[PDB]
């Protein structure tokens, strides 16, 4: 990954502004802006030939750009509508041989009308089943993030201080508690399988991470319970012989 | 190899005392494009003097075409003065009322 | 039908050192400017009202940008590839592209490259083709953008798709004035003396369209070989001038006479009698 | 390149061949592009086709017949990080804008040499009567009964590797919010 995108992920209310940044040092001439809605597919929102010069796209409206440095392309939203609800990404490519773009990471937006519907996640690590262990030799540990609107988090497994990927299997479509209803919190669930050994000793720290993306300082929050800000939720779990 | 410029200075209806008329300055046949050509009233540069854009023939030789309403008389003489990097001092042409 | 017949673009980028370049853009109708191109906010200037002929506005802004990101990546690039490519500052590379409609009803495009007065290169079927003048340069470039297939695809695309229908579109969209007769402004005059004893016959043929034209000096229908055509100059409002001399003695001026064969006169041709 | 047609799904085994056929219509051909995109990840340069046809590398092969207007892109020796979107793109004259097809969504079934399928029961790590239902080292199934009662909640088919032990495992994660609750359902 070559190309930088800030944010990560963003909630807003309808008639509030952001700006998306697109960072690149590859020094590429050609930059766009892009928006991924469900099959539709990739669109073209605009896209600049030079650190001068930037041109509109298939949807430009109402999204507004700027390209001062050759390494920066800027997408701004000067007021947000439920429509804009997309996942944004930039790509970069050079004036010559190029032939492939480099597309950022991507920025998943979500504009509601009222920032009350807005969640954090409620975490539980699950400790393995003796069966199991008794059974396959190998150890399965199961997290579970509840309850958080929208679906803006980030699910991670450390063991001993130490981000794990090996064995690790997070759900790639998040659960909908209520399939009927459209504001419906989300649930996902992860799994770490583990040797038996490995969970045997008692010194052998597991814990899932859950980093979710809500609500901004700058954002006012009036309600009787906890403002849903960009938060880390987390849940440890030790090992045991018995 | 850098081509020097030939220059023609003709006038768009005959030469009639009183009456106006359209002085014109044709430069061609020069290489590179890089070229200063001024029309010229007894000896003086003319401001309000119109030009075409650059243009090549096929034998990729720039030429353009400088030109003026003016209204002739006995008494005033017209040229152009053509400066390119071929000539050593810039080239005035007396236009030839025939 | 009479008039022009093919339509293209031309370029002329002066390179005067590794930070200053200068491009110059304008597209034709053979010798009729139709178009002009402002460096400045990198657009087009149409000259005539049929300039964009029946293309729409946004296959025209498509067309301008393309040309806007060429003009300035390849002035560019030639800056980055100069010292590879052994180049002496100052330079001036120019381009001819287009098509042409011939007899019978076939559109043949072209694209030509040069660098300095001399030819460089030439597209022939998508394909990048050095001229001998060229050199070990051009061998050199051409096997550099054969490279580059997708150069090739917009060149193309550009010369065999697009500028067919452009031609055919600007011949019906400014026929108006492409396919108009005006009849020529003919005058006789008397040029330097060539020797003593000696006149300079001189007929002067101005503000003719379309540009082929006959003019020559007859004594009766006798055709004098002696008669020193000039150059069909041009003039403003797409008009043209020719001049034709004659060197004879005194006593030879009289009982000639100058004829002038223009499409405009319908058979009737100009014959002008020299008078003393 | 503007009009850009591929279908919406495809299924297949691990360890099998899959072409993803691509027709498209152009005003201006430039090139022909195969993106990668996995969820929910950007989306990655696969080839690039200009003529026609055959381009290799890797596992991936990519064919282009720009005169029959169509382009396929095949997936030699099928794996399980295969499974991903697969975007057909057209480049327009010249250059700087693509177009990208709608895409095709590849579901990659895992092959299981020693299928035991078995549920199990996880309790919480902190500290009550709070506990998950956990189906797993089943093949390809597809889950027997998936989402039973309204207050159940039972999530897709997750498949584990654990690399350095190389154990391909098949699981699915089930629990209910109301007090007590059995894994028999
Ligand atoms: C109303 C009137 C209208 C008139 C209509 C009539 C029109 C007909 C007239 C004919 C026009 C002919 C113009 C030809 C110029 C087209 C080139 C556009 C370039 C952009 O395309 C190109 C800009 C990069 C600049 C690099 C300059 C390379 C020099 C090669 C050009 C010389 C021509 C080749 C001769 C052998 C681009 O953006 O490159 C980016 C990528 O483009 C891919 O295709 C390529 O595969 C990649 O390598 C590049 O990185
Ligand atoms: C409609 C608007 C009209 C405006 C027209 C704009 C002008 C742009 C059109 C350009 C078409 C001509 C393309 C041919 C130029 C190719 C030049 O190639 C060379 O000669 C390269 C010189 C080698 C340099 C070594 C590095
Ligand atoms: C390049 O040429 C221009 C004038 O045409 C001048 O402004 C500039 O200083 C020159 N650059 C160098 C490095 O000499
Ligand atoms: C070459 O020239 C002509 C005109 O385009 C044609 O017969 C032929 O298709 C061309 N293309 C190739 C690849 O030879
Ligand atoms: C313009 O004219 C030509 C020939 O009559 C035709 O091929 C073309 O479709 C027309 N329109 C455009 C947008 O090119
Ligand atoms: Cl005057
Ligand atoms: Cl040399
Ligand atoms: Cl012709
Ligand atoms: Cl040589
Ligand atoms: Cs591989
Ligand atoms: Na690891
Ligand atoms: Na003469």
């Amino acid at each position: 990954a070559g190309v930088t995108q800030t944010p990560k992920f963003r909630v807003l209310k309808t008639g509030q502004s952001m700006t998306l940044l697109c960072a690149q040092d590859m020094n590429h001439e050609y930059m766009y802006w892009y928006r991924q809605d469900p099959g539709m597919g990739l669109r073209l929102i605009h896209y600049s030939v030079g650190e001068g010069t930037t041109a509109k796209g298939e949807v430009p409206d109402g999204y507004n750009v700027s390209r001062l440095k050759k390494q920066n392309f800027l997408l701004g939203l000067e007021s947000a509508a439920p429509s804009q609800t997309s996942v944004y990404f930039c790509a970069s490519s050079p004036r010559l041989a190029g032939d492939e773009q480099f597309f950022g990471p991507g920025t998943r937006l979500t504009v509601l009308e009222d920032l009350k519907n807005v969640f954090p996640p409620e975490v539980a690590v699950f400790e393995p089943s003796e069966a199991e262990i008794s059974h396959t030799q190998k150890a399965t540990l199961v997290c579970l993030a509840t309850g958080f609107y929208p679906d803006h988090v980030e699910l991670s497994w450390w063991v001993n201080g130490k981000e794990v990927h090996s064995g690790v299997c997070t759900d790639p479509q998040p659960l909908k508690e209520q399939p009927a209803l459209n504001d419906s919190r989300y649930a996902l669930s992860s799994r770490l399988r583990v040797s038996a050994t490995f969970w045997q000793n008692p010194r052998n720290h597991f814990r899932c991470q859950v980093q979710f993306y809500g609500l901004s300082e700058n954002d006012e929050w009036t309600q009787d319970r906890a403002k849903p800000v960009t938060q880390i939720v987390s849940a440890e779990a030790w090992g045991r012989a018995d | 190899i850098q081509r020097t410029p030939k220059i023609q200075v003709y006038s768009r209806h005959p030469a009639e005392n009183g009456k106006s008329n359209f002085l014109n300055c044709y430069v061609s046949g020069f290489h590179p494009s890089d070229i200063e050509v001024d029309l010229l009233k007894n000896g003086e540069r003319i401001e309000k003097v119109e030009h075409s854009d650059l243009s090549f023939s096929k034998d990729w030789s720039f030429y353009l075409l400088y030109y003026t309403e003016f209204t002739p008389t006995e008494k005033d003489e017209y040229a152009c003065r053509v400066n390119h990097v071929t000539l050593s001092q810039p080239k005035i042409v007396k236009w030839d009322r025939d | 039908f009479q008039g022009p017949t093919s339509f293209h673009v031309i370029q002329t980028s002066s390179f005067t050192n590794s930070t200053w370049a200068q491009t110059q853009g304008s597209g034709w109708l053979d010798d009729l400017q139709i178009h002009g191109w402002d460096s400045d906010s990198g657009t087009a200037i149409f000259l005539k009202p049929w300039s964009k002929g029946n293309f729409s506005d946004k296959e025209v802004a498509e067309l301008e940008e393309i040309f806007r990101v060429y003009i300035f990546g390849f002035a560019r690039e030639v800056q980055d590839f100069a010292g590879d490519f052994q180049m002496k500052y100052p330079f001036e590379i120019q381009g001819i592209a287009g098509c042409e409609l011939h007899s019978g009803g076939a559109i043949v495009s072209f694209l030509r490259g040069a660098l300095g007065g001399l030819d460089f290169l030439s597209v022939k079927n998508a394909s990048c083709v050095p001229s001998p003048e060229g050199g070990s340069r051009a061998q050199k470039f051409c096997a550099l953008i054969i490279q580059y297939q997708g150069i090739m695809e917009t060149v193309r695309a550009l010369l065999y798709e697009t500028c067919p229908r452009y031609l055919l579109g600007v011949l019906n969209a400014g026929k108006a004035d492409l396919q108009r007769q005006v009849k020529p402004e003919a005058w006789l005059s008397s040029g330097p003396s060539p020797g003593p004893g000696r006149l300079q016959l001189v007929c002067h043929v101005s503000g003719f369209y379309p540009k082929p034209v006959w003019v020559m000096w007859m004594r009766g229908e006798q055709e004098q070989q002696g008669t020193q055509l000039g150059d069909i100059l041009p003039n403003a409002n797409w008009t043209w001038y020719l001049r034709a001399t004659l060197d004879v003695a005194d006593g030879e001026a009289a009982g000639l006479s100058c004829r002038v064969k223009h499409s405009s006169l319908e058979g009737q041709d100009i014959i002008l009698y020299w008078r003393g | 390149g503007q009009n850009i047609d591929q279908p919406t799904e495809m299924t297949a085994t691990e360890g099998a061949i899959v072409q993803i056929n691509c027709t498209y219509q152009t005003s201006g051909f430039n090139g022909l592009f195969w993106y990668q995109q996995h969820a929910g990840e950007a989306p990655t340069f696969l080839s690039y086709n200009v003529l026609d046809g055959l381009e290799e590398k890797g596992r991936f092969s990519s064919f282009l017949s720009r005169s029959k207007g169509y382009s396929y892109l095949l997936l030699k020796e099928l794996q399980m990080k295969d499974s991903a979107s697969y975007l057909c793109a057209v480049r327009n004259t010249g250059g700087f804008k693509t177009i990208f097809g709608a895409g095709t969504r590849l579901f990659v079934k895992a092959n299981i040499q020693n299928p035991d399928p078995a549920v199990y029961q996880l309790r919480d790590s902190k500290s009550s009567d709070k506990s998950v239902c956990l189906f797993t080292d089943f093949d390809s199934q597809t889950n027997v009964s998936q989402s039973k009662d309204s207050d159940v909640y039972i999530t897709d088919k997750c498949v584990l590797d654990m690399r350095s032990m190389d154990f391909k495992s098949n699981s699915a994660v089930a629990w209910s919010n109301k007090s007590d609750f059995a894994c028999a359902n």
